[PDB]
RNA sequence: GCGCGACCCCAGGUCAGGCGGGACUACCGCUGAGUUUAAGCAUAUAAAUAAGCGGAGGAGAAGAAACUUACAAGGAUUCCCCUAGUAACGGCGAGCGAACCGGGAGCAGCCCAUCGGGCGGCUGUGCCGUCCGAGAGGCGUCCUCAG
RNA sequence: GCGCGAUCACGCGCAUCCCCGAAAGGGAAUCGGGUUAAGAUUCCCGAGCCGGGUGUGGCGGUUGACGGCGACGUGAAG
């Protein structure tokens, strides 16, 4: 076997899981308005994953 | 293994679905009237050729010297030009459906005393009526000096 | 007039003399035909000429089949689940006559063509058959033509099905006027029932 | 030459057995459209980790990351074009970058090495 | 030149030979920024957004000219699955464009039909 | 007792040219419920609603009388106002429920029943060169006359 | 018709179609050693083989193969 293969959901995962990662210092900083708590950040243990 | 090998129409059919029953509705029935008889065809081969020479007799200059011919084909201007009363002679085809547009033409024809041919083809009346298409009806309305072989 | 009118005044009487004969023999055709037939022939020239005929490219006529009877309403062997003024199952018959039904199917399987107007070519014993003109919108002899340019317009698109052909306004109700055409002019959902 | 005559006993003469005829084609004048220059640039950029460079030493081998409309055969003409070095296999992965690593293994006779230092890489 | 380049006007006035050259020199020098990336520098921050720029400004100003090119050489002939795109754009453009209007009133019953006038005594 | 080339019906392909299939919020066209009400309920009512389905346009849709009519006149068609909770329907229970007209909103009457295609030429919504397929009637002074 | 020859370009033959449907039905070919913080029968080092696809020569043979009672062993379209 592979480790379920198919490219198609295999990226997409990959790209959600780039996608959670932290807000860059920066934004906080120029910057309008927010305890910028970014918030669709999404974690091992909880909630569960989508598509 | 060897020997025949022929005949597809009569034993291996499908093959045409549409056609079959039509050769069974010119032959079978059951039926009330309507149309029938007569060509030899010698007699209709005259006729188209004093069809041809009747709209190939054609000059008619700029002067009312003699315009000379005219041959009309189409089933309307054929029953016009009768009740119009100036066809010289009408013919028919046999070979038409809808039967419809020409059962008309012999009833009216006979209360016209204008006489008229039933060639068998449609074809051969559209071309010798020099048409580019077949004509299910026409008209001589003036021949052009045949009056002798006309009567 | 012409020739046009002794092939009307045969198809008034359907059941007498040549014209039972030829077109119940047309019907060994018909049976044979599909639910399609597209045809280069008017099998009616009168009344071709009389709901819109001019032979010129973009027009066609087709033959449709539709059934006989009335319709017969889902679902049977689990019925309705409701009050007896209510329940209903070939008891009602459509309120589209059968012209429409048919006209619906042809502008379904021609879909870059829009019906003109439609007439009746018979019935056997569960078939009633129907001749309709649809004409095309998107071809130059169409448009240029002032008798037929009409139907290009983009508001004239799929016409029939918002019964806009003249079966469309006769089942609609609007072959009256006056008095008591009062509930069909100029919609059946006109007043919104204020 | 074939004529007809021969078709219709050739109709008669087979109980089933199919049809046949064979058939040219042709392009009109109205003149289809279209002038194109689509390109993408598989080489994105000589991607740079500490196992890379050990990749380098050890086998002879550079470390690119490219596209994802890449496979190996654009990219084993890629690498030949625009560093001028013919490589012998190509190894390709979906990464959880989004985008494809690409370790590639070079002939002996132009190594990765010297290869790569116009270029720097670690 | 050797410093970093580009105005609109500029490419405008090069041939189509010279521009190519100019799109060759950029992807490589574009080449060099990827590497340069390593290194992070500042100058490779600037210089990587507005080569980006020069590329696009490239591109472009290709397609137009070559656009351009077609319809000059094809408006002496016949032509255009693709100007005609740019005509319609497209299917209710398409039912706008027939065209219906001037048309539809051109035939049949039509000379006179409105009040006259002013005309008639102009020509006296 | 027969084969062939050609006309004419059907069918498949083919590339061309042309259109259509999905979408936007409601508006805008068939099929078609029940809670409910009638203090129950079965006709009736809720409701031709909602919903389902299809399809259009910037608006649709409806239109120049086989009309109204109850007289003696009007004069295509929507809509607004009211005619009216009248007429008519209905356990004639509960409820249902208008039209003619009348005055406005705005007005308009018409129309059936040589065409296109291909190149070439242009100042390409066009026309020319060409090749191809396919309210009517007679007479009369005249008044009016396209662009 | 599709399918195949066929080189010069062209014609010939037939019956039930065409994709998805098992990463555990069926199936062309790989192991051993090494190395990485993290891969590994996947890269390397050694060695092997397969599949698919053009040339080359050894020759085994030539009016399409000898031997061994035999069994059996050591061209090419329709």
């Amino acid at each position: 076997m592979p480790s379920h293969k198919t490219f198609r959901i295999k990226q997409k995962l990959a790209k959600k899981q780039r996608q959670n990662r932290p807000i860059p210092y920066w934004i906080r900083m120029r910057t309008d308005n927010t305890i910028r708590y970014n918030a669709k950040r999404r974690h091992w243990r909880r909630t569960k994953l989508g598509f | 293994r060897q020997r025949r090998i022929l005949k597809q129409r009569l034993k291996v059919p499908p093959a045409l679905n549409q056609f079959t029953r039509t050769l069974d509705k010119n032959l079978a029935t059951n039926l009330f009237k309507m149309l029938l008889k007569y060509r030899p065809e010698d007699k209709a081969a005259k006729k188209e050729r004093l069809l041809k020479r009747a709209q190939a007799e054609a000059e008619g200059k700029t002067v009312e010297a003699k315009k000379p011919i005219v041959v009309k084909y189409g089933l309307n201007h054929v029953t016009y030009l009768i009740e119009q009363s100036k066809a010289q002679l009408v013919v028919i085809a046999h070979d038409v459906d809808p039967i419809e547009l020409v059962v008309w033409l012999p009833a009216l024809c006979r209360k016209m005393e204008v006489p008229y041919c039933i060639v068998k083809g449609k074809a051969r009346l559209g071309s010798i009526v020099h048409k580019k298409t077949a004509s299910v009806l026409c008209l001589t309305t003036v021949k052009n000096e045949d009056k002798l072989e006309f009567s | 007039m012409g020739a046009y009118k002794y092939v009307s005044e045969l198809w008034r009487r359907k059941q007498s003399d040549v014209m039972r004969f030829v077109q119940r023999v047309r019907c060994w055709e018909y049976r044979q035909q599909p639910a399609i037939v597209r045809l280069t022939r008017p099998t009616r020239p009168d009344k071709a000429r009389r709901l819109g005929y001019k032979a010129k490219q973009g027009y066609v006529v087709y033959r449709v089949r539709v059934r006989r009877g009335g319709r017969k309403r889902p679902v049977p062997k689990g019925i309705v689940y409701g009050k007896p003024k209510h329940q209903g199952i070939t008891q009602l018959k459509f309120q589209r006559n059968k012209r429409s039904v048919a006209e619906e199917r042809a502008g379904r399987k021609l879909g870059g063509l829009r019906v003109l107007n439609s007439y009746w070519v018979n019935e056997d014993s569960t078939y009633k058959y129907f001749e309709i003109i649809l004409v095309d919108v998107a071809h130059s002899a169409i448009r240029n033509d002032p008798r037929i340019n009409w139907l290009c317009k983009p508001v004239h698109k799929h016409r029939e099905l918002r019964g806009l052909t003249s079966a469309g306004k006769k089942y609609r109700g609007l072959r009256g006027k006056g008095h008591t055409h009062h509930k069909a002019r100029p919609s059946r959902r006109a007043t919104w029932k204020r | 030459r074939k004529s007809k005559k021969i078709r219709t006993s050739v109709t008669f003469h087979r109980p089933k057995t199919l049809k046949k005829a064979r058939d040219p084609k042709y392009p009109r004048v109205s003149a289809p459209g279209r002038n194109k220059l689509d390109q993408y640039q598989i080489l994105k950029y000589p991607l740079t980790t500490e196992s890379a460079m050990k990749k380098i030493e050890d086998n002879n081998t550079l470390v690119f990351i490219v596209d994802l409309k890449a496979d190996k055969k654009k990219i084993k003409a890629a690498v030949k074009k625009m560093y001028d070095i013919q490589a012998k296999k190509v190894n390709t992965l979906i990464r959880p970058d989004g985008k494809k690593k690409a370790y590639v293994k070079l002939t002996p006779d132009y190594d990765a090495l010297d290869v790569a230092n116009k270029i720097g890489i670690i | 030149m050797s410093s970093g380049k580009v105005k609109a006007g500029e490419l405008w006035n090069k041939s189509k030979d010279d521009l190519t050259k100019q799109l060759a020199e950029l992807k490589t020098e574009l080449g060099q920024l990827r590497i340069q990336k390593v290194a992070s520098s500042g100058s490779k921050l600037n210089r990587i957004h507005d080569i980006r720029k020069s590329i696009a400004r490239v591109l472009t100003v290709i397609n137009a000219k070559q656009r351009a090119q077609l319809r000059l050489f094809y408006k002496n002939k016949k032509y255009a699955p693709l100007d005609l795109r740019a005509k319609q754009t497209r299917a209710i453009r398409r039912r706008l464009s027939p065209d219906e209007k001037s048309r539809v009133l051109e035939k049949t019953k039509k000379r006179t039909v409105h009040f006259p006038q002013r005309k008639f005594a102009i020509k006296a």
